[PDB]
This record gives C-alpha cells, structure tokens and sequence, in this order.
C-alpha cells in the first residue's frame, strides 16, 4: 500500500492503465483509518473527545473520503460498469471532444495532459453514458433480444 | 528595504516584523495539497459486447 | 458467412468505385477490407468498418453496421487495381468473403 | 517490425502430412499472441488455418480442420509451423504466415509472401 | 441531477421503470454533499466547529443518508444482484401477496398504490430472495450443473 | 436477522459455508443503526445533542462500521469478486501456507482453526490475488483472447 502511488503520472496513458489498482487502494486508507481499526485502543482517542472541535474535524475527514468514493462507485454501477477497473461502453467518440488517433493519445500523452484538454466534455460525456445504460435495459426487457 | 535611497545606488535592509505566517512559510514553501480524482475516460477500439 | 458484390468494377480514372458486402449474421462493427495487388500478399486498408490503417490513402473510405457494409474509393487512381477483400472480425470463424476486382481503364 | 519468411514442400500427396514452417525476424515468438496461418485456395478464396499465442502455447483452430491440423512453436529457432494430416487435392493453395495484432489500441498485420503448395 | 426526481410518481408502473436512475441518483447527493466536495474551502466551515452542536446534527445527516445507501446495496448483493436497476429472480410469486393479473398492475397501478397493496408481505418476500440465492449457491457449487 | 449470528463458529468449514449471509448481514446493522433509521424521531437524540461527547461517540462508531465494511467490498472489488460470497480464482495454493488435504480442512478444521495456521500468509495470498486480476485485465485487453 502507497509503495507507488503516483508512480504513473508523468507516464503515458497506455502505461498508466497497468497501475490502476495502486491509486485505489489508497482511497479508502489514510492513517487515521488504520489506527482507527486496531484490536487494541489507539490511546489517543481520549483527546478526541476532551475537544471535541478537533473530534468534529476528524470525522468530517473520514466522512468525506467516504462519500468521495461512493460517488465514484455508483457512477460507475449507473453506467453498467459493476466492478472492474477498466469497462467498455456504447458511447461512440465524437471526435470534437478530442480529435487525435489511438496512435497518438495512449502513446504520446500522460493522464493529467489528457484531463486538461478534455474537461469540459466531462458532463456530456457523462450525461451519454448514463442514456447509453437505460437503452440498454430497455433492449433487456424484450425477450426477443437483438 | 527601506525604499530608494540617494544617486549613489544603495539598498538599506532592516529586521522585518510582520504576521506570524512568515515563520510557517520558511518551512511549508515546498509542498502543495491536491485533490485525487480517479476516473476518466478516453477512446479505445473496444465496444461493450451486448450478451 | 459475407459475401462481396459486384465480381468485378471496370472505371475511368478519377472515378468513385464502391463495393458492397453482406454479412448473413450481425459481425456488429468489425469489419475490415484489405488489399491484394497481384503478386503480393493483402494489405490492410480500414478497420473497424471506418478506420484507416497506418499510411492509406483518403481515398479509401467506408461505412456500414450490423449486416450492410460498402468500401469506397474516391479518385480512383490506376495503382488501384487490385482485388479487395472483405473480412469479418465479429467471431471465431474469422470468414472473408470471396473477394472482388476493380479495374482502371 | 517483423519479417515473415515462409518455406516448405510445394508438393504433397494424397494421406500425406503437409509440413510449412514461417521464420520470424524483428520481434520474438514466445509473446506477441497472433501468429497464424492463413490459406488460399483458388476458386474458394480466403480462410483461417487458425493460430498461436505464443505465450502460452494454446491454440485455436478453424472448425473446418479441428481433427486435421496443428500448429506449434519453435522459440529458440523463433520460427513457427503449421502441420496438416491426411492432406488431399482439394487442400491445393497459397498457404501463408501471418502475425495478427488485435487489441485496445492498435491494430495491424504483418504478411510474409507465402509458399504455394501443389498437391496430388 | 433533480430535473424530474419524483416525476413518475403519478404515473403507472410500466412508465415509471423507465426513470429509475433518476431517483438513484438522488440518494447520496444533497446540497451539503456537493459543498463538503468543493476544490475551495466552503467557508462556513468554521461555524460548524464554533458551535459543534451544528457540527454534530449536519454529520448524523450525512452518515444516515450513507447507511440507508449502504443497506440497500447489500440488501440487492445478498438476494444476488449486484448492481443492476432491475433483475430477474428465482422466486415465483404467491398470487395471494397480490392477486392482479400483469396487464392490470403493469398499466393500471402507480408505485405507491402498489407499495400501499403488499407492504405487510415485504419481509416474506425478502425471507424468500435470500433463501434463493443461497440455493443457487449450494447448487453452484456442484461442476456438474443442472 | 441476528437469529444464528455465530451458529456455525464450532462446525466445520465446509457447514458454516452454508450460513455465510448470516455474518454478513449483521455487519452494517447494530441497534443504533435501526433506531437512527425510523420514521418517528429516536427522541433520545436531545441527549446526544446536549451533551456533545456522547454524541461523538456514537458517530466514531457508525463511522468505523461504514469504513470496515468498505474496505473489505473494495478488496473483494480488486481480486476481481464483485458480489458473491463465494469465488474462485486463479491463485494456486502453494502447500507450504498450509499442507493438508480438502477431505482434511473441510470436514475436520473450523474456520477459527483454520484462520489460527494460516495467519502469517494472509498477505501474500492478498498480494497474489491482486497480481492475478491485474494479470486478467491485462489479458483481456487483447481480442484474440486465449
Ligand atoms: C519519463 O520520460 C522518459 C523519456 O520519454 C521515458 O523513457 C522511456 O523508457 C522506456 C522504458 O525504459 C524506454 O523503452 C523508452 O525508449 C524511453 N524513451 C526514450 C525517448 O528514450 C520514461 O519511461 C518516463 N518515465 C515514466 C515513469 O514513464
Ligand atoms: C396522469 O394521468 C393521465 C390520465 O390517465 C395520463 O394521460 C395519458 O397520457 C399518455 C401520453 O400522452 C396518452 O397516450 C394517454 O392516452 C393518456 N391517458 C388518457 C386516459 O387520456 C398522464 O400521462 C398521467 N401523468 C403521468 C406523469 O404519467
Ligand atoms: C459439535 O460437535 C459434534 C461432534 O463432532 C457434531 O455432531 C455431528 O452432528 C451431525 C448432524 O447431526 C451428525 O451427522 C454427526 O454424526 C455428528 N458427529 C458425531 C461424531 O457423532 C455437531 O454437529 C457439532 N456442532 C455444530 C454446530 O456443528
Ligand atoms: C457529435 O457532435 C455533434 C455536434 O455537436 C456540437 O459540438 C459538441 C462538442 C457540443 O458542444 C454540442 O452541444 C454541439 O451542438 C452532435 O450533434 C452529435 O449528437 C454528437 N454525437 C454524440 C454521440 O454525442
Ligand atoms: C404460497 O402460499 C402458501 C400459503 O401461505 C399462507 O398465506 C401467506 C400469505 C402467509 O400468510 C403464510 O404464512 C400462510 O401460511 C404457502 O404455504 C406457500 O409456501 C407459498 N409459496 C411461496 C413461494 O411462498
Ligand atoms: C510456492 O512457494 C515457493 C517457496 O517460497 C518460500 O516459502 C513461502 C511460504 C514464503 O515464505 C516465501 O517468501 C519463501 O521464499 C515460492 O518460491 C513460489 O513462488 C510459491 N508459489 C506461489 C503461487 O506463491
Ligand atoms: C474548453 O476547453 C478547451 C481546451 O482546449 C479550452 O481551450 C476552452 O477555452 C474551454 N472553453 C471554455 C468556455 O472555457
Ligand atoms: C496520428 O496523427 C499524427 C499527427 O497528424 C500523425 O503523424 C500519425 O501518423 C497519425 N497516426 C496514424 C495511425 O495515422
Ligand atoms: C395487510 O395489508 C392489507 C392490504 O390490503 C390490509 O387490508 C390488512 O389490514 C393488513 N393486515 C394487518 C394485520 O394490518
Ligand atoms: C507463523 O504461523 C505458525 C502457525 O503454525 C507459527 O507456528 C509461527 O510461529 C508463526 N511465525 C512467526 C514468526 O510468528
């Protein structure tokens, strides 16, 4: 865990795909929710709630990353992508969001150069893969199929 | 600095005051606090195969 | 399971020729077309019913879904003769069709 | 970039095993999934043989010669070869060698010039 | 998000399956959950931790909504759908739950007439999707099949 | 609910197997998370209001059992098991993290048996299960599969 966390950043996005799992594990995982979970009592705890300003600050951290990361995942389950780190949609590209070949992105470009040229195509994008999964289902409902 | 002094081209500089902060940013100037956002979606030759 | 329509095109230079192919179950959008010059072995043209493959002429061009696929090639330039060949990339079987000629007189 | 040069007998006889072998140069067959046999046949056109991943050694056939044919892997020699039993006439074609590039973002073919086999 | 939240409520059974992601969509995502999410700090804030009384009621809010989620999530994992806004089950229905036909209920009824018509056999019904799912596993668990 | 929450704690492995929506239904749900969630105010809540310990105790311990259940959901969620309460994978066992016989460990061990021998390999089978479903994705972006 954290052994390489942004290890990927300023690699290609082709790379980058192969670590998925390293900045996943540490969504849900800081320190705090590690000596949270000990057997023993963290000791600390009674400082927590002696003041408990700095109890409240502590569960609005833990609180959000929660949050964070339930998001994400029902995005995803609302898209059709129960699980997996890496899923293919319907959605055709438009090529007015991005007009580059395959040769060029998974290549040449990083992910954080990809967010930048990209991002305010993140709605649409998002709004398409949602009406993509409900035509989805409604093909589903029809035992005749395709 | 004081401020600009005479034609002979001289700089005074005196112990400075000012907030506290100035003590934290002597330690703190190397680090930044960003965000994680972990999705994002870019073109491939796949397609979900309907089954 | 694809068959390719007509056997054979005769055209003027600088003419567009198309060529159709029907498939007799969904290969959904995987299909490519290739290139066969005598004498050589078939080169990749398109993939995926529209992509170009690496260092193709924008003569080339196609579209289609499901079942009804077309190639076309615009400005049809006598290095054109060849016999192209549509091939389906949806299944296991991998079957091509039998293959068409286009001519330039 | 890869080379693929075919070789082998451009005769065969009836109940006879074809034996064609493909050496590859420029990249290594113990990865690189897809390499494969394609034939020729005058009068019928193209069709799979089928092919090897060369990382595992599994294969796949076409259905049409699930009981006739094998393919397998020389990867010291990094060459590959496709072996068909009980060869007949109707088996007469342009037999070649192919390494077929499939995947998320790319997609390519490599074609070496083939070996046409006769047979009686 | 909330352009239609309860939009189906009047409307029929059959209709109102079509808008199923909009209410989903809904459930974890109140307007302090967008403002606990911002790149800026929210301010307020301070507030919050002045008077930790208004600390404490706005997390009991937003941990509630994240244990209403959660439970129902593993309530649709244990009966064996995981994730899916519809899914198909072994359970055959009693005709004593209810006793309409499909054309009559499909076409007729809205959700909430239905929700007024079976609420005192939901626990039945909830009883029977766990025990099938543990039959399918006792029976996946078997190489040779059915 | 709660009606044989530990009943299968002195069988064996291979009978407890049986009973596994038992535990798990009875990790998201104490007694606090049902009065939290009824219709009717709790009432009691003036107290933890009141008097802003207690009320932040309680939070720490609904907030714990939301991050202990993720955590696992996630790891289930990398190995590739999204759902199921039982999966396959393809990790081999290696006959030194333990070295007895199916006939052995599934009619005679209990599960508390079996967690006390193989306590010390839980990472490495952790970190093998990982490496093996990034190894599948890796696999499965390639359309001539296997
Ligand atoms: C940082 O950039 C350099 C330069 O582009 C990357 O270097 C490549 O490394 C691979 C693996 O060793 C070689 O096969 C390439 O030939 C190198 N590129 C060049 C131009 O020589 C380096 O990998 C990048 N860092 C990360 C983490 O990806
Ligand atoms: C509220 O009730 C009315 C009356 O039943 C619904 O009206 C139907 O609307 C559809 C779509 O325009 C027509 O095809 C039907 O013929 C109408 N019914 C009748 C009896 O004329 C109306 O749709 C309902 N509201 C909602 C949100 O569903
Ligand atoms: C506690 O241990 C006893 C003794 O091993 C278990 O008894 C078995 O019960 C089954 C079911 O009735 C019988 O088929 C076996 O023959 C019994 N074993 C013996 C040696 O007689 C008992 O089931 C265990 N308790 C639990 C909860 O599993
Ligand atoms: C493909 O793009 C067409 C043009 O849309 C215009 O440009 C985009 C980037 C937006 O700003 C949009 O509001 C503009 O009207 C669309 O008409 C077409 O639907 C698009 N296809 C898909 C799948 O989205
Ligand atoms: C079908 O219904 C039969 C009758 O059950 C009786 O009525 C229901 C509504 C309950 O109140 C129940 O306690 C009563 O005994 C059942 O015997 C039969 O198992 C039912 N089938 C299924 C799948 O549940
Ligand atoms: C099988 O075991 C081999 C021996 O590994 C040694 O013993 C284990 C229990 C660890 O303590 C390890 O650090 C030791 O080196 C491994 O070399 C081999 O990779 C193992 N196979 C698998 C799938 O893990
Ligand atoms: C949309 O994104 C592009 C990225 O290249 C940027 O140049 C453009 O200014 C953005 N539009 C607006 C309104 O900010
Ligand atoms: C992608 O675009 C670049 C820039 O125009 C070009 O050099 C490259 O050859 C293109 N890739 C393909 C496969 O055509
Ligand atoms: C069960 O539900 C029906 C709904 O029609 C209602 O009439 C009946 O009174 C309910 N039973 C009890 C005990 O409340
Ligand atoms: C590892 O587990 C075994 C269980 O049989 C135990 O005997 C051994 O002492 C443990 N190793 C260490 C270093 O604690």
């Amino acid at each position: 865990v954290f052994l390489g966390f942004l290890g990927a950043a300023g690699s290609t996005m082709g790379a980058a795909s192969m670590t998925l799992t390293v900045q996943a594990r540490n969504l849900l995982s800081g320190i705090v929710q590690q000596q949270s979970n000990l057997l023993r009592a963290p000791e600390c705890q009674q400082h927590l709630l002696k003041l408990t300003v700095w109890g409240i600050k502590q569960l609005q951290a833990r609180v959000l990353a929660v949050e964070r990361y339930l998001r994400d995942q029902q995005l995803l389950g609302i898209w059709g992508c129960s699980g997996k780190l890496i899923c293919c949609t319907n959605v055709p590209w438009n090529s007015s969001w991005s007009n580059r070949n395959l040769s060029e992105i998974w290549d040449n470009m990083t992910w954080l150069q990809w967010d930048k040229e990209i991002s305010n195509y993140t709605q649409i994008i998002y709004g398409l893969l949602e009406e993509s999964q409900n035509q989805q289902e409604k093909n589903e409902q029809d035992l005749l199929a395709l | 600095r004081d401020g600009g002094s005479t034609n002979s081209t001289t700089e005074t500089f005196r112990p400075g005051g000012g907030d506290m902060r100035d003590n934290w940013r002597s330690e703190l100037y190397k680090y930044k606090v960003v965000k994680i956002e972990p999705l994002g979606v870019a073109p491939t030759r796949c397609k979900r195969r309907v089954v | 399971r694809m068959t390719q329509s007509p056997a054979i095109l005769s055209l003027s230079p600088g003419e567009r020729a198309t060529l159709s192919c029907r498939a007799s179950q969904s290969v959904d959008s995987r299909l490519a077309w290739y290139q066969q010059k005598p004498g050589q072995s078939p080169r990749l043209l398109i993939y995926d019913v529209s992509s170009r493959a690496t260092g193709i002429p924008d003569r080339f061009s196609g579209s289609g879904s499901g079942t009804e696929f077309t190639l076309t090639i615009s400005s049809l330039e006598p290095e054109d003769v060849a016999v192209y060949f549509c091939h389906q990339e949806n299944d296991w079987p991998w079957t091509f069709g039998q293959g068409t000629k286009v001519e330039i007189k | 970039e890869v080379q693929l040069v075919e070789s082998g007998p451009g005769l065969v006889r009836p109940s006879e095993t074809l034996s064609l072998t493909c050496a590859v140069s420029g990249d290594s067959i113990s990865t690189n999934n897809g390499w494969s046999w394609i034939r020729q046949t005058p009068g019928k056109g193209l069709e799979w043989i089928g092919y090897i991943n060369g990382r595992s050694g599994s294969t796949r056939y076409n259905p049409s010669l699930q009981s006739r044919v094998t393919i397998s892997t020389d990867t010291s020699g990094n060459q590959f070869s496709l072996k068909v039993n009980s060869v007949t006439a109707a088996d007469t074609a342009k037999y070649y060698c192919a390494f077929f590039w499939s995947t998320y973002y790319k997609r390519f073919d490599v074609w070496g010039p083939g070996v046409r086999v006769t047979v009686s």
